[PDB]
């Protein structure tokens, strides 16, 4: 049972998951009955000055702690120096980090059309040079078969075997005997070329961690932020070396922690910074979006007590105890390890018909110049 | 010392007793024989005393031990603040219960666990290799093309025979089986002059890209964790391989008093002293090596060559942390605590790792060369060989299929 | 000025041994059997509705000759040699690819860059280097 | 024939009769289609630096 006052309106409906996991497990350790119930503010809680000179408080549910309203938090809730002034924390269960979020870079990108690895200039040059070559042969063989040469010629260079002719000269012989080897070299050349074109197409290298340089002054193509008032800007804006980040972000900030994933999944937001394992359980989910290999900021969250409870110690050494049975990690095979997706380098881009599709244009090109040209025979007889 | 987290080392004659940046370790170990020290953990007591500010002695452990008892007697940097003939102790020490149970314990400030270390990988290569470069889609679209194009030849020559030209055509693609009856008519030959040139883009555009398939990654290679029946079946899926750890540590409780079968089998391929591990993986005289987290994470980014890695370093297996032991139930423990819980928000955390942590194969190493004899992964191609026979034999039933009508 | 450091030239020509190389014996082997194999099973298929024939035909196609004029009179030795063909093609494709591939991504050791490199951080044996005493 | 054998099959020919000698063109086959296959190997470097 949950009795959530956000529906002004308190209303009971039901809740669940991880942590309420873990909370329902404990319970049988030490005899505990508990009601639950939600946060009216809908945060976590910062020291703040409160009456302009008047006091310092604790917005939210840390204060519900500390006012006497709660007795004991499990939640993501994470743990510095700041509030380990008023608090007592058991070891931590889960240990956590920063990391950054963007879509699936590309999973086929790479090719245009055929004629791409050359240019329109040579393959004119060469369907020039073919009949040049054709008629000079022709005129040595008949001065010590016209169409015959021309086929032998404009074939050798295609792979077929269509037509039985060849030289009687000499000239004509030697000629061809190297007319050949052009031949030849210009499909290696090509293949080769076609080659670089498919390997070194590298489209974009994944952003890497906080640390990546083209966050050192950002490019416009770089959107990304956190939501105003987190405890993330406790090192963002408390850091000195992350100011210009700051007023980037501060300037380019998304509405709602669900609205960064919105925006993400609209094209509007390319990288986005959280927590490791808030993030990470909807990449493995939503397989349209992934994270970046790094971790920025070392902790780990954990239960909260009012200061010293006569049990604090007692809790902690339940938790370290249940850590290592199988619980923590059973329960994240069964609640955060879909493992739905994985990606990779940039895999080597599978052919697709609809960039190869362009020589079949060739294909009823010839098609149709077929029923076309076919009269020409019976005109000509 | 027992890892690159606290470091012994004998005296200078130059210098008083040795270097600056360092903190003699004036221990009389065996009867004031001094020695000093520096390292990860040495710096963060240099740390501490700027603001608890107070004096200590530094001498080491009679037993050069991690912390495992005997007949509730102790043992180990514990066996030796357990009878509280020292009041603190720090280094390289795990958290578990039994001994969280003796005395207390600070937060953690580096993360550890349990992971496997193995020699990395050959190149392999998938089974796949021969079918990747190409959606099915065009692998259609061929027969397509085909047959209409011997629509076409019908077409052509009524102004060979149609069970014939497929042959020559289809034998074109695979660059030039044998020749045949070449169909005559200018048309017709105009016709094959371009399906020829449609071949020769094809084969090409296909050699290209299987060009590409064997220029990037490979190898998982190795486990998948603890739950794997390569580790907890000794023999079943593959007789011969062998692993171990290191005795009379902390990792061994967390085994065998939680799992069967590995102990019992680990018996007998243990080692004495850490590197004799690393000396046999060099080898091969050992196939897989567990041990804690951190001190695998930092032996395998500073070898020679980054042939020893970790399995998937992201999965971890009981998660723990290392921390700062006190007497019990002094009233320190909280100053430490909130001592240390300021370092982690002033970065400098961070630069103690990189003073020493920061290991050298940290990108993505080259994908090897993958030099074949795998009859495996090209297998499929020779099954597909065999389908062909199979196709044969019950194609030639259809012979007497006909036959007897 | 500044304060550099001095190396052998690296490399002009080390890269290939011999042509068997990038196959191994055994799948040469396996392949030399095989088309044998299919040679004497489409003599068969063709003689029960010219044997040194087949066996050139097959034993050539292999090699892209145009070596002896035979043929299929048969069908099913007509729809098996129509694979045949392609898995000759597949074998001398792969051939080029994985040449290519040992061939572009021999890398035989990038120059030590500067003092900062990270093989100076603790140096391998394989690093002998000093300066002159004071 | 066999120098346009090499460069890729130009254009068939009076094949030589005779099983030695056949056997000895066949092997030369095998000498052409290593080369060829061997350069467009190399020649798919040069490419790439
Ligand atoms: C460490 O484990 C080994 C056995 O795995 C044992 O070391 C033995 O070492 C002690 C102390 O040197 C000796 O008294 C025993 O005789 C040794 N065993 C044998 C069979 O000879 C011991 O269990 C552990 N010792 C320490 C110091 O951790
Ligand atoms: O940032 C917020 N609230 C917020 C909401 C809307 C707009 C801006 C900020 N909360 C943080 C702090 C708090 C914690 O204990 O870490 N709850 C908590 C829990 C998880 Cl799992 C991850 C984070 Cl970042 C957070
Ligand atoms: C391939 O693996 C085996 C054993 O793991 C060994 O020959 C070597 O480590 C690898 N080969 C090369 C050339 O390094």
């Amino acid at each position: 049972i949950c009795t959530g006052p956000n529906d002004r309106h308190t209303v009971p409906q039901c809740c669940y998951g991880f942590c309420i996991d873990l909370l329902i497990k404990l319970a049988r350790t030490m005899q505990f009955t508990y009601e639950v119930h939600l946060v009216a503010d809908g945060k976590f809680g910062t020291q703040e000055r409160v009456q302009n000179s008047n006091k310092k408080e604790w917005n939210g549910m840390m204060g519900e702690l500390l006012s006497g309203q709660a007795d004991m938090i499990v939640a993501p809730l994470t743990i510095n120096n700041e509030r380990a002034q008023y608090i007592e924390f058991s070891k931590p269960f889960k240990y956590q980090g920063l990391t950054i979020l963007v879509k699936k870079e590309i999973p086929r990108s790479t090719l245009d059309s055929f004629m791409q690895p050359f240019q329109s200039t040579l393959w004119l040059l060469v369907g020039l040079s073919v009949h040049v070559v054709a008629v000079m042969l022709y005129l040595l063989d008949r001065f010590s078969t016209l169409s015959s040469a021309m086929w032998f010629s404009w074939g050798v260079l295609l792979n077929s075997g269509i037509g039985e002719g060849a030289p009687r000269s000499f000239s004509a012989r030697i000629l061809g005997m190297v007319w050949a080897g052009f031949a030849m070299i210009i499909v290696a050349s090509y293949t080769a070329n076609l080659a670089a074109f498919l390997v070194l197409d590298r489209p974009e290298e994944r952003i890497t961690g906080i640390n990546d340089p083209r966050l050192r002054n950002p490019s416009d193509k770089f959107i990304y932020a956190t939501v105003k008032q987190s405890s993330v800007d406790i090192y963002f804006r408390r850091q000195v070396e992350l100011s210009t980040m700051y007023r980037h972000m501060e300037k380019h900030n998304y509405e709602s922690a669900a609205e960064a994933i919105q925006a993400v999944r609209d094209n509007k937001l390319h990288a986005f910074i959280w927590d490791s394992a808030v993030l990470e359980f909807e990449a493995s989910q939503k397989c349209d979006l992934v994270t970046t290999g790094e971790l920025f900021f070392r902790s780990g969250f954990g239960i909260g007590m009012r200061k010293d409870s006569p049990w604090k110690q007692q809790v902690s050494l339940s938790i370290l105890k249940s850590h290592e049975n199988g619980f923590m990690e059973d329960l994240d095979k069964t609640w955060v390890r879909y493992q739905e997706c994985d990606s990779r380098s940039n895999a080597p881009a599978t052919l697709t018909c609809e960039n190869m599709a362009g020589v079949f244009m060739l294909v009823a090109g010839g098609i149709v110049a077929g029923i076309f040209l076919i009269f020409i025979e019976i005109a000509y007889k | 010392e027992e890892a690159p987290f606290v470091i012994v080392e004998s005296v200078d004659p130059l210098s008083g007793t040795c270097m600056r940046n360092t903190v003699p370790c004036q221990k009389r170990i065996i009867s004031y024989i001094k020695k000093c020290c520096k390292g990860f953990c040495i710096d963060i007591l240099k740390k501490i005393s700027k603001s608890v500010k107070f004096t200590y002695d530094l001498y080491l452990v009679t037993n050069g031990k991690h912390g495992k008892k005997i007949n509730g007697t102790w043992n180990g940097m514990i066996g030796e603040v357990v009878m509280k003939r020292a009041y603190m102790a720090v280094g390289s020490l795990t958290i578990n219960e039994e001994r969280s149970e003796v005395v207390d314990f600070s937060v953690p400030f580096i993360e550890t666990g349990i992971s496997v270390m193995v020699s990395r990988s050959n190149g392999t290569v998938s089974p796949s290799a021969f079918l990747e470069p190409f959606s099915a889609c065009v692998w259609v679209m061929m027969f397509v093309m085909l047959l209409i194009v011997s629509a076409v030849a019908v077409f052509v020559f009524e102004y060979f025979t149609i069970g014939k030209a497929i042959w020559l055509l289809w034998g074109l693609v695979f660059n030039n089986s044998v020749p045949v009856q070449n169909p005559k008519g200018t048309t017709s030959k105009i016709m094959v002059s371009v399906w020829a040139f449609f071949a020769v883009i094809f084969l090409a555009s296909y050699t290209a890209n299987l060009a590409a398939f064997m220029i990037q990654e490979e190898y998982v290679d190795q486990v998948s964790g603890l739950s794997d029946k390569k580790f907890q079946r000794p023999n079943d899926f593959s007789p011969p391989f062998r692993f171990g750890t290191v005795p009379n540590g902390s990792t061994e409780r967390n085994i065998r008093n939680n799992y069967a079968e590995m102990h019992a089998y680990m018996g007998k391929f243990n080692q004495r002293g850490v590197d004799d591990a690393l000396l046999s993986l060099k080898t091969g005289k050992l196939d897989a090596f567990i041990y804690d987290a951190a001190v695998l994470n930092y032996m395998a980014g500073r070898d020679e060559g980054c042939k020893l890695v970790t399995i998937g370093s992201g999965k971890v297996f009981a998660s723990t942390g290392y921390g700062i032991a006190i007497q019990k139930d002094s009233g320190w423990k909280r100053q430490v605590d909130l001592a240390i819980l300021q370092l982690f928000g002033d970065g400098e955390m961070e630069e103690l790792e990189a003073l020493w942590l920061t290991g050298i194969c940290h990108n993505e190493k080259n994908e090897v060369m993958s030099s074949q004899l795998d009859i495996d992964n090209m297998a499929g191609v020779f099954y597909m060989l065999g389908a062909a026979m199979a196709l044969s034999l019950i194609t030639f039933i259809s012979e007497h299929l006909f036959y007897w009508q």
